[PDB]
Order: C-alpha cells, then structure tokens, then sequence
C-alpha cells in the first residue's frame, strides 16, 4: 500500500468567513450639536443647561 | 590613584568555524509567521528489483511509495541581562558602548557551544577509541575514506581539531622529503594546508568537551527492537533496551555516547553490499541521546539517534547486513569516567541553521547589532523607582538535523 | 427628510444659535475606462480626424 501522506501539508487558508452585525438608529436620531464640546475630564463631571 | 585611561585593556576570545561551515541555504527565512514553530524537508526515494527468468511478476509484490520527513525546530533564548547604578555607571563611561562589545561575543560563543553539543549528540558514525589522541597523517584520511565509502557525493567534506593536534600534524610536514613550499610553509608559520587528506581541515580553540558516563558489566539486549522504515521515517531514532548491567547506577549513559553493535556491519547504501575496513568489517554504532539511568535488575532503556533499518517488506532502504534482534551483544566505546575533547567530522548536509528575526516591543528604544551575521535586539527599560534601568540582549536559533549518517566524532587509533 | 454629513470639527469656542444648516459635499471621481474612437476619415477638409 501506498503510504505517501508526508508529500502533502496542510493548509489554513488567508481567508475569513463573513460575520454578524448590528444596526445605528439610535446614536444618529438624537442631538449631538448641543453637548458636543462642553464637557472636560479635569474640569468636571457635569454640564447644565437652562429650561425656558 | 586617582587618574584612569579611557581605553579598557585586551582580552581573551575565542573561534568561530562551526556557524561559517554548517548549511545555512536550505533553512533561512522559513519559519515565518504563517509557518508556525517547525518546518519540515522531504526525503528521497529508492527502490529494489526483482529477478526473474521470463520478466512476470504478477506473483511479487511492486514497489511501494514511502515518504519520509525532516523537521526543524525553534530553541530557546539567549537573553543576558544587566542592571546598573546609572550615577554611578555615568561616572566616566560614556554612552554604554563598553557593554556591547563583550555581550555579541559571548552571545556567538554561547550559540557555538550549543550547537556544538547538538551536533556531537546527533552525529552517528564514530572511528578510532577516545583515548587515543591524533598524532598521524592516516588520523585525518581516515575520516574522508570513510565518508567516500560511505557513498556520500553532493556537498564539501569538513574536519574540526584542536590546537595541539594541528601543531602534532605540523611537526610531520617538516619532517617531509620532498615539497619545499610544504616543509618551509610548516617550519615557519606551523600551517597545515586547506586540504588534508582529502578532507577540508579546520583548526578552532573552543570546542564543546563531553565526560563518558559509569558503565559496567557486559551488555546485551533483551528484546528485539522495531527497526521498520515505516517507525523511523520521520526522525531515525530508535528505542532500545539493554541487560547484564550494573545493579544501580545513576546516569549509567550520558549524552554522546556511542553504542556499538558487534555483529551488524553497515552498508554501501547504494549497492547494499557490506563494508570491509582492510581487514575487519565497519560495525554499526548509534549515540545516545538522552541520559539514562538503571534500575535495580540491571536494565537499561536508551534512546538512539540512528536506526538499522532492516524492514523485510521493505528491502530498498536496507542500511546493515543483518536485523538486530534478542541476544546480541552490545559495548560502550571509552573507559569508565575519563572526560575529553571531542573532534567532529561532518557533510555539508548534515546540519543546519538559522535565525527568526524579532520585533520590537511597544514603546521601548531599541536597536540592532550586527557580528558575523547575526542580529541582536537590544532592549533598554526603566522599571523600578530605585533608579536601576536594566538592559537586555536576545537571539533566537533554530537547527534542523537532515540525516544522522552523515557525520559525527573521530579521534586518533594506535 | 434632510440627514447631513457629520465632521464635529466646529464649535470649537463659538456660540451656536442656528440649527437651520444642512451640509452637503460634492465627491469627485477619476477612473480608467474604455472608450471606442471613431475615425473619421473624409479626404476633404483635412482626412485623419479621430
């Protein structure tokens, strides 16, 4: 009998098989424009804003 | 008492031969990061013929297909580490140059020593006793007859001594009768040529020096070891037991030592015909690999780089005339204890070597230095509050062990 | 509805009053593409004319 299977290697592919995903409704539906910039680690923890 | 000079005074160094002489073609640039830690080479194929009067075969059995293996591994680190007082250190020492230039050297001669020790613990073929130390002219012919009668053809053939005994070998080319260019060459410069006797002869200070192990008693096996092709075709290594020794003894064989086979010659591999040594036939011999102990009832179990093959399904990759069974009898060349230096003789294609490169760590200097071909990867940390900065050097081998008959030690016979 | 591009680049030390801004970009593109030439080749008034 043939016994020749040190001829061959095998082999792993550099190929990645698809994965999951999610969705970004939330994060984009609410408003950023107002507290973008107005917070700081060294100054603070908190931010205010004034009610009409 | 007080005034020092800036220039450090000479010291002592050592050879390098063994990394200039060894195969650094076939393994280079092979185990990558897609490879994993070990990498393998092929085997070439033989094959056996069968007589007949009218040419049938339809009875016997065709040829089969076995392929075989070679594989290379990574080793260990060689890391030397140092710490200082930086105070103290920078008193006149300028920029740390005078640490780098005995750290490269001792990292080479370190690598040297180790691969020294694995191709003296890999290598099969032995000739002339230990003791005996090399004095003649027929001591280096020796060992390039036996690789030719062996059948060895593709590559260069190399021998490696001592000191002393290219100064014994020197003092016979002054002593000869008729080249002048020899005996004034040997007068003055004591300079044996490139080529002694037929054999590419080397001359190097640091070589690895071994001690033989206690034994006693008349050794023989018990049981009949597996020698088939199929067993040993990816590593020629074998197992075997052994009895008639010494009731107790702690590391009984050490690591190097050759066992003799008495009454199973070797082969001329291509025309398996058996090997006749002017006037006694070559015995087979195998080395040890690991150190051994023996238990109480005196046996002994040793592993044995170099195998005799005789498969008898398998007539084509024969290497010795008869199969090792129960009963034969075996001896250790050497005496009890006596500890020497021994002198090795190789093909080119007998071991190899190369070096994986490193990267360097995240935001840590670093540099890299450059002797005789080797990379080394200079780190330099500040961790501790004690103001102890601490550097360290790194290199990573890798040997590969192609065919276990193609080389091993030699010394001098009377 | 208006969905606007989003750099947070701005504000930046300003006071924003104006919610009434929507920003658009115009996106430029250079291909190689095949294109067949005709060549138009009547003697008179000049002949070689691709």
């Amino acid at each position: 009998p043939n016994n020749l299977d040190s001829n061959v290697s095998q082999i792993v592919l550099k190929k990645f098989l698809p994965g999951f995903m999610s969705d970004l409704v939330l994060a984009k539906t609410v408003d950023r424009q107002l507290l973008a910039g107005e917070i700081n680690s060294s100054t603070g923890d908190s931010v205010s804003f004034k009610r009409p | 008492s007080q005034i020092v000079l800036k220039k450090f005074l000479p010291g002592f160094m050592s050879d390098l031969v063994l990394a200039k002489t060894v195969d650094r073609q076939l393994l280079a640039g092979e185990i990558n990061s897609s490879t994993g830690d070990s990498v393998s080479f092929k085997r070439p194929h033989q094959f056996s013929s069968l007589r007949t009067p009218t040419g049938d075969i339809s009875g016997q059995n065709k040829n089969n297909l076995i392929s075989g293996k070679a594989t290379g591994r990574v080793g260990n680190y060689i890391t030397v580490a140092v710490e200082y007082q930086q105070l103290e250190e920078a008193i006149k020492l300028n920029q740390l140059e005078e640490i780098l230039a005995p750290v490269r050297q001792r990292i080479v001669t370190d690598l040297e020593t180790e691969l020294a020790h694995f191709m003296m613990n890999n290598g099969a073929l032995s000739l002339g006793s230990p003791n005996t130390p090399i004095t003649k002219w027929s001591d280096v012919a020796q060992t390039a007859s036996f690789l030719k009668d062996l059948g060895v053809n593709e590559g260069e053939n190399y021998a490696v001594m001592d000191p002393w005994s290219a100064q014994r070998l020197a003092d016979a080319q002054t002593g000869l009768h008729a080249s002048d260019q020899l005996v004034r060459t040997a007068w003055e410069n004591a300079q044996i040529p490139t080529n002694f006797g037929g054999i590419r002869a080397l001359m190097s200070n640091g070589l690895a020096s071994r001690t033989q192990g206690a034994f006693g008693g008349t050794l023989t096996v018990k049981t009949q070891p597996t020698v088939t092709y199929n067993a040993v075709k990816d590593s020629y290594q074998f197992t075997v037991t052994l009895t008639g020794a010494t009731a107790s003894v702690t590391g009984f064989l050490k690591a190097g030592d050759q066992v003799k086979f008495t009454n199973t010659y070797w082969l001329q591999q291509q025309t398996k015909q058996a090997l006749y040594n002017g006037a006694t036939p070559i015995s087979f011999t195998a080395t040890v690999t690991a150190d051994a102990n023996s238990d109480s009832g005196g046996d002994v179990t040793v592993t044995l780089s170099g195998v005799p093959i005789y498969d008898t399904t398998n007539p084509q990759y024969n290497s010795v005339s008869r199969q090792v069974e129960a009963g034969d009898a075996v001896s250790v060349v050497g005496t009890a204890s006596q500890t020497m230096k021994p002198n090795l003789f190789y093909n080119k294609f007998f071991c190899g070597l190369g070096s994986i490169p490193l990267p360097k760590l995240h935001s840590i200097d670093s540099a890299v230095a450059t002797y005789e071909g080797f990379s080394i990867r200079v780190h330099k940390y500040a961790d501790g509050d004690a103001n102890v900065q601490k550097m360290r050097f790194d290199l990573l081998p890798a040997y590969v062990c192609f065919n276990p008959h193609m080389g091993g030690q030699f010394f001098g016979n009377p | 509805p208006t969905s606007l591009d989003v750099t947070s680049m701005t504000s930046w030390e300003y006071n924003w009053f104006g919610a009434d801004v929507i920003y658009i970009a115009k996106y430029y593109e250079v291909r190689k593409e095949s294109v067949d030439v005709i060549s138009y080749r009547h003697p008179i008034t000049g002949e070689i004319a691709t």
